[PDB]
């Protein structure tokens, strides 16, 4: 019994801005980004911890039944689809564009 | 009033737990580990686990006994010192300690100052011996 | 390093079977579960199941019962492993990209993913 | 006040969480049999005739299994004892030769000797002939043996086989005087440490325990090894307990602990003959020369009504953690033979029982009470001789055949289940649990779930009005 | 005046070195040898060396504590005795010892009479106990 | 290969420093022999007799 | 013929440097234990010894 929902389907944040994507989750939450037809990679696991290798640009935080993924100082190479993942439940995600 | 077993007064306040100190003190070095143990018999899987249990039971006893000697409290269950209590380690009154707290609760409260207190206790005993050599 | 080498894409016919292979080489394979993910074109990921490398015990949803068979083959010294995924009855719905992922901890952190294998019918 | 001074109290009742070396202690009555048991060897000190268990009244302690170091320690000892007992035994290197196997032929009548009609061992064994070395190296002899089909894998050139282990590792032959009987083991602490025991009847793995008591050695723990069902264990006190590290995470195994024992009665009706050949200087190989008399597949007997109830109460507890969903049991979906079949030991013969009748049912709503009369459940079982129980960690072993008929009666104390995940179909008011899972560690978490090792801190600092009298 | 480390006052005279006795005494049984030590792990090459190091540390501590008990000096840093000094072990005056010698030089000077002095100290303590039993 | 020295140094090449040796070993089955080959450094092999052995 | 041991056990060849000369051994106790010695000239195995040392 895991309930999760990502309200923002798609958004058009410009370059250099800071944008937040919200996912509700009744359990552990992890953040992945997937390019077009590539293997997703792990950015944030548990909702707050940074993975060894991702730059300090990415960060997320939790309060209650809500998590935030924040990308400050957006780059042209930070355009992809982002996932909020619970044990075996995954939502389609959200796509970035300029 | 009844006699307790080992750690039977862990939940009682200090005022009542301090009447059972000999129960815990009497079990610090003696146990069934020092038995005869019924392919070297002392190199088997449990021939070694018993040997390291015997050395462990000795260091645990000597660790406490080392401090008793430095503080001049050897051979005493309750030993009085000449170190005034510093009202920064804890400022609770008599009734708030011996009638409202357990030994486990208290030792956690002053857990940050035990090392400082241990050094003070050792230094105090040193001054007594210094002040005695140049007094007689 | 740690790497999960996949096999090449496969083209099959309806009612046939497929054999997707994932290979793990650069760590203690026995101590980490390996999960399989299915990503249809234009859709999000789907969970296929996990296999316990120590004992080979699989676990799949009701959707993939009697169709998916997860098996593993271990080298003589357990340096490298081969993980297989088999689909018995195929339909148009089974066209997707299949990933082998390495769960890392109780959070289900999939730090390592395979490249991906395009299965089409 | 100014009148307060530092006072040193010796013998204070205080402890901290700690990890230490626990030694063994076993009862003398089980000793002095000269059977050379594997597990609780002669090195264990005699147990205390009068154990002391002290109830600590106003004490609340945080217990946490799944992070208990008593379990990891017991794993090391169990594997370490297994390896050393097999070290002096005989290696079976000469038996990695080409085998030419054919169907077995036997002479008897023995019209099933009993009610069960499971089958016969013919089509379950092969008659294989091969060349070994006499005590003299440069002389070869042709011998034969009856091998179970599970122990031989064909390579090529049909009618030409080989032992399974010959491409993974060499296997030693269990020494004849070694006994596999699990006798209880008491895990004790050195002086200055203690074991806390949780006396709550309905206590899950983790959380505060309001009824702690102090002991010095754990109760007798049997090293019994099993895969799908815990056997010969200790029953629960209050009621059935469902213990899992996280019931939401389906990768974690569920341990069900019964409060009512269910008898399982397993027997090997065949009649095997133990014969020995010499494969090298001082090396002798024990084999099944022939199987004359009764020939029938091994089986286990379960009272059908008892299992229904024991399976009915359990689904009652499961429905609490899974409120609005229906609960069904299914046979394992795959894996090694140790996972998909109930593996256990009996007099040195290693069994693998099916257990599909036990775990094939559905409990939709319990709308009405359904009644059926008593039936006996017969579970077909297979015997294996090449044994690898430690997931390819320990030493492989070859179990010589046991002469005569074999019978074992043991209790069922728990079940190890594995819930399966899902997104949409699995949420359609249904939950399937399959037997088996985890590892051999969970076979001992079910026994050491109530214990906790701590270190004593008998030194206390307090303020009093007593001042040391200066000379 | 500044606090010294372990053996920091080895080169200073006795009069100044005796003010740092608790520095050396506080490190006699306690060390990093009693850690958790991060193929039987306790039988490896460096599992045995740690074990006998643990037993070595205990014997060295008990070798000194054995004498303190015999001489009646348990729980004392500086312990006064009732044994008169004999001007054959050494006849140096106060200033020639406590203001001109280090503890290493001195213990080498009387090295021939340490065994003799040890026996006398035990015999002296024995007489006090004899003289007390038949006095009360 | 071609690999025209791939770098400035011209010390030489391993050819004339290794040998291609073939021998008979046993498979997982003791009474079956297989012929295998391996490349050995001339320092690791000492000639006995019957040149090329 | 054949060697006698070949049907009972394998035998190791004594290493050449090993010496079989029996040199005296003294069996000594730990501290806190002691050994009693019977100094009677005509003393059988058992019974009280009146000249203990
Ligand atoms: C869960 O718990 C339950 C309950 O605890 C477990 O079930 C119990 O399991 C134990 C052990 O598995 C069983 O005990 C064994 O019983 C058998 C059968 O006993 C009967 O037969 C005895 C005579 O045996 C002869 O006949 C049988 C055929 O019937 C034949 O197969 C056998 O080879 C032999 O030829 C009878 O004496 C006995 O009657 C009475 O006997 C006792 C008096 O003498 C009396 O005290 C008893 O109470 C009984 O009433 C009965 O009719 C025993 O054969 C077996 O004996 C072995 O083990 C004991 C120690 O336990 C040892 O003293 C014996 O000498 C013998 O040990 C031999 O085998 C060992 C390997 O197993 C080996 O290590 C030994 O060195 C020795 O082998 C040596 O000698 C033999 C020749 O004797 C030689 O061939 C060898 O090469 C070697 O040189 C046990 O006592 C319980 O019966 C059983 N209980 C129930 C209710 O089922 C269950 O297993 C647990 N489950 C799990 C998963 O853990
Ligand atoms: C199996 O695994 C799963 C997955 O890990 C695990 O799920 C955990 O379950 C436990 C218990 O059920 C959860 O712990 C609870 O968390 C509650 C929510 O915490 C968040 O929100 C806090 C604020 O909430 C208040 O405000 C919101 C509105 O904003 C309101 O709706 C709420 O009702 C509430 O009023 C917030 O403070 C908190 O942040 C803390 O925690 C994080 C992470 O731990 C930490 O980083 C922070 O620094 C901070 O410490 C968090 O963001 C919480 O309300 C609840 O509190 C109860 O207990 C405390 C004492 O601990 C009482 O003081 C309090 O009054 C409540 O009674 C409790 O803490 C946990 O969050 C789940 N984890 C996840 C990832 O979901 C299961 O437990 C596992 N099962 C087993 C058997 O192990
Ligand atoms: C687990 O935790 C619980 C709770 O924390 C703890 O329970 C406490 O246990 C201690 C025991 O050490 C109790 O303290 C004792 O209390 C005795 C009873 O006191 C009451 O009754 C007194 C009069 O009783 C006499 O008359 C009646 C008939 O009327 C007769 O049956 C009795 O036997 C007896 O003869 C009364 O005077 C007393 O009043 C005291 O307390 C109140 C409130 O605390 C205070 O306001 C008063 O000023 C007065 O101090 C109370 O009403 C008592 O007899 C006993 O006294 C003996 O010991 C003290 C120790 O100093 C001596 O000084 C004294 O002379 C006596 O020898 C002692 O005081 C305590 O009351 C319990 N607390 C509660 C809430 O019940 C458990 O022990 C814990 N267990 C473990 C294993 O940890
Ligand atoms: C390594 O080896 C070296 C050499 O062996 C050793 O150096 C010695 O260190 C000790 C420290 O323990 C020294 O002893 C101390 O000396 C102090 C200085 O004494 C001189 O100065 C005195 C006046 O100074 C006052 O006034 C000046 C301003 O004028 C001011 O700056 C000062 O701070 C201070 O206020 C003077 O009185 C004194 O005279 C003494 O000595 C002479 C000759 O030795 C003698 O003839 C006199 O009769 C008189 O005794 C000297 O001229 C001194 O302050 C200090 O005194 C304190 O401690 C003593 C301990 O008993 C107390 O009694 C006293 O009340 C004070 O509290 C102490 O005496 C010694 O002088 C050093 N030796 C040399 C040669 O330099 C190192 O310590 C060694 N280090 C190690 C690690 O081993
Ligand atoms: C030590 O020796 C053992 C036994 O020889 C090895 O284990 C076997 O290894 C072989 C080689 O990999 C495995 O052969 C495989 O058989 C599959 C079909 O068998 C399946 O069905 C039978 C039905 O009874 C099961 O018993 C069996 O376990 C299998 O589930 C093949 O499908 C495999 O792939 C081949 O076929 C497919 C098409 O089907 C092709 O696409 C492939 O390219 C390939 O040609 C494969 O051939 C055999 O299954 C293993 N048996 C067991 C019990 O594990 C050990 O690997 C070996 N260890 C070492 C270190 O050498
Ligand atoms: C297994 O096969 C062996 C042959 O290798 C059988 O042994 C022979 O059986 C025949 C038939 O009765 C006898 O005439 C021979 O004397 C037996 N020995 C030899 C050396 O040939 C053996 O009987 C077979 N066993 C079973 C159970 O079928
Ligand atoms: C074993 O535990 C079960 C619960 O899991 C007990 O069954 C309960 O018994 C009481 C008393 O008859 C009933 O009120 C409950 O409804 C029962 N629970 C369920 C889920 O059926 C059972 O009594 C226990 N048995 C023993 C011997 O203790
Ligand atoms: C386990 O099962 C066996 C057989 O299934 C039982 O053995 C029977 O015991 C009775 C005595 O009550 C005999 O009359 C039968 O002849 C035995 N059967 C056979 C095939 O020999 C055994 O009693 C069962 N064990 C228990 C504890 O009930
Ligand atoms: C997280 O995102 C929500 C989106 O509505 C926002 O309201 C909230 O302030 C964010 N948390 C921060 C900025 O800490
Ligand atoms: C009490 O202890 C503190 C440090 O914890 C120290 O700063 C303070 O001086 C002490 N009080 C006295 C009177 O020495
Ligand atoms: C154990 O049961 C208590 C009581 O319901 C509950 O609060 C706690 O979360 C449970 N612990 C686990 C690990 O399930
Ligand atoms: C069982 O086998 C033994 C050993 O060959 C034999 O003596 C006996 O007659 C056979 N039958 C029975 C019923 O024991
Ligand atoms: C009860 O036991 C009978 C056999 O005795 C079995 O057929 C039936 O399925 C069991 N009950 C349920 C609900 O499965
Ligand atoms: C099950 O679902 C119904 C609604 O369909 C709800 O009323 C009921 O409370 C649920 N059960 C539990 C235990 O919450
Ligand atoms: C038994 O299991 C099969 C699948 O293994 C299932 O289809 C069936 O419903 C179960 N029950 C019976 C009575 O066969
Ligand atoms: C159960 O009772 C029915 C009567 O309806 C009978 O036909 C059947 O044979 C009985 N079965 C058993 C196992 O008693
Ligand atoms: C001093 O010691 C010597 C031997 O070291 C001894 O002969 C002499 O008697 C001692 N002095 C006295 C007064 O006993
Ligand atoms: C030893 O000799 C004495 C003296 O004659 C005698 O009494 C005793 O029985 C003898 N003991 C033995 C064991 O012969």
């Amino acid at each position: 019994d895991i309930q999760m929902t990502q309200s923002p389907s798609s958004l058009s944040a410009s370059v250099g801005d800071t944008v937040t994507i919200t996912c509700q989750a009744n359990g552990y939450l992890n953040w992945y980004q997937q390019r077009r037809g590539k293997a997703p990679k792990l950015l944030i696991y548990d909702g707050s911890k940074l993975e060894r290798g991702v730059p300090s640009r990415f960060s997320g935080r939790r309060w209650g039944q809500e998590y935030n993924l924040t990308i400050n100082n957006l780059q042209p190479e930070d355009i992809a689809t982002y996932f909020c993942q619970v044990y075996e439940f995954v939502v389609p995600g959200t796509r970035l564009d300029l | 009033a009844m006699i307790f077993g080992f750690l039977g007064a862990a939940g009682s306040t200090m005022g009542a737990a301090s009447n059972t100190l000999t129960v815990q003190a009497r079990q610090l070095l003696s146990g069934i580990v020092q038995q005869q143990s019924n392919h070297l018999l002392q190199l088997t899987v449990w021939g070694i686990k018993q040997l390291q249990a015997r050395v462990l039971a000795v260091e645990r006893y000597l660790e406490v006994q080392k401090f008793l000697g430095l503080w001049g409290c050897s051979g005493k269950i309750i030993c009085c010192t000449a170190v005034p209590w510093n009202s920064t380690w804890s400022n609770k009154s008599f009734e708030q300690i011996w009638n409202n707290m357990t030994w486990i609760e208290w030792e956690r409260e002053i857990s940050n100052y035990t090392s400082q207190i241990y050094d003070i206790l050792t230094e105090s005993q040193f001054q007594q011996d210094i002040n005695e050599v140049d007094l007689l | 390093q740690v790497q999960l080498l996949q096999s090449g894409a496969a083209v099959t016919k309806p009612g046939a079977s497929v054999r997707v292979s994932c290979e793990a080489s650069g760590y203690n394979i026995r101590d980490y579960f390996i999960h399989w993910w299915r990503q249809a074109p234009g859709q999000g990921l789907q969970w296929v199941g996990w296999i316990n490398p120590k004992t080979g015990q699989p676990n799949n949803p009701r959707q993939f019962q009697g169709r998916v068979s997860l098996t593993r083959h271990a080298s003589w010294d357990f340096d490298t492993y081969s993980f297989y995924m088999d689909l018995k009855a195929l339909r148009s719905d089974d066209t997707a990209v299949y990933f082998c992922a390495r769960q890392r901890s109780d959070y289900w952190d999939f730090d390592v993913w395979g490249s991906g294998t395009q299965v089409t019918v | 006040a100014e009148n307060l001074w530092v006072t040193v109290y010796y013998g204070v009742p205080v402890w901290k969480d700690a990890d230490t070396t626990l030694f063994c202690a076993s009862d003398a009555k089980a000793h002095e049999t000269e059977a050379h048991n594997i597990w609780a060897t002669h090195a264990c000190v005699p147990t205390d005739p009068n154990p002391q268990e002290i109830y600590m009244e106003n004490v609340t302690e945080n217990f946490n299994m799944w992070k208990n170091n008593m379990v990891e320690q017991m794993q090391e000892d169990i594997i370490s004892l297994w390896d050393q007992s097999l070290k002096p035994c005989v290696k079976l290197t000469p038996l990695c030769v080409t085998l030419s196997c054919t169907n077995v032929t036997l002479t008897n009548v023995n019209y099933t000797n009993n009610f069960p009609n499971i089958g016969n061992i013919t089509d379950e064994v092969r008659n294989c002939s091969f060349n070994v070395t006499t005590e003299i190296r440069d002389k070869k002899q042709k011998v034969y043996a009856l091998f179970y089909k599970l122990d031989i894998v064909q390579m090529e050139n049909k009618n030409s086989y080989r032992l399974i282990n010959c491409n993974t590792s060499v296997c030693k032959q269990a020494c004849p005087k070694i006994s596999f009987d699990p006798i209880p083991i008491h895990y004790c602490t050195p002086a200055g440490y203690a074991i806390l025991k949780c006396n709550e009847k309905n206590f899950n793995g983790t959380g505060p325990c309001k009824n702690v008591s102090s002991v010095q050695c754990t109760h007798g723990i049997k090293p019994v090894v099993s895969t799908q069902l815990l056997l010969n264990g200790s029953l629960a006190e209050g009621e059935i307990i469902i213990r899992s590290e996280n019931l939401t995470n389906n990768a974690k195994t569920i341990i069900v602990h019964l409060n009512k024992s269910v008898e399982i009665n397993c027997t090997r009706p065949s009649n095997n003959t133990r014969t020995s050949v010499t494969i090298g200087p001082g090396q002798v190989f024990y084999r099944t020369g022939d199987i004359i008399g009764d020939i029938r597949k091994a089986y286990c007997e379960i009272n059908g009504t008892k299992w229904n109830e024991t399976l009915k109460q359990v689904v009652g507890k499961l429905k609490e953690h899974f409120p609005n969903k229906t609960i069904s049991f299914q046979p394992p979906s795959g894996g090694d033979l140790e996972i998909t079949m109930h593996h256990f030991n009996c007099r040195g013969e290693f069994f693998y029982c099916n257990t599909t009748q036990l775990f094939n049912s559905t409990w939709i709503n319990s709308t009405t009470i359904k009644e059926y009369n008593d039936t006996i459940i017969y579970l077909p079982c297979k015997i294996k001789q090449i044994i690898n129980m430690w997931q390819g960690v320990g030493q492989c072993m070859y179990a010589p055949p046991i002469r005569g008929k074999i019978n074992c009666v043991s209790n069922i104390t728990g079940i190890l289940l594995t819930r399966d995940g899902g997104d949409a179909n699995a949420t359609n008011d249904t939950e399937t649990f399959r037997p088996g899972g985890g590892n051999i560690k969970d076979n001992w978490r079910s026994e050491l779930y109530k214990y906790k090792v701590v270190q004593i801190e008998p030194l206390g600092i307090a303020p009093t009005k007593c001042k040391r009298r200066v000379v």
